[PDB]
């Protein structure tokens, strides 16, 4: 109970961060595509 | 288990997350600047 409960929260928090990071990388690349368009 | 090592890595993710939100902010400003300048130069 004690250790396992800790570990699962840490795992969920890590997965939530990786999910946010992935979303933000895609956002960056989409802005970059826009910028390419504006410079075309 | 290596909870210290895990907290470290989780912190590295948190930093990276803030670094990315900062990148989004600069790119967004770059984009909007270019949008304005293009319009300004079209009249």
């Amino acid at each position: 109970d004690w250790a396992t409960l800790s570990l699962e929260k840490l795992l969920k928090e890590k997965q939530a961060l990786k999910s946010q990071i992935s979303e933000k990388q895609r956002h960056c690349l989409e802005l970059q595509i826009s910028i390419v368009e504006l410079e075309k | 288990s290596d909870i210290l090592g895990m907290l470290k890595s989780l912190h590295q993710l948190q930093v990276e997350n803030r670094r990315l939100e900062e990148q989004i902010k600069n790119l967004t400003a770059k984009k909007e600047r270019l949008q304005l300048l293009n319009a300004q130069l079209s009249v």
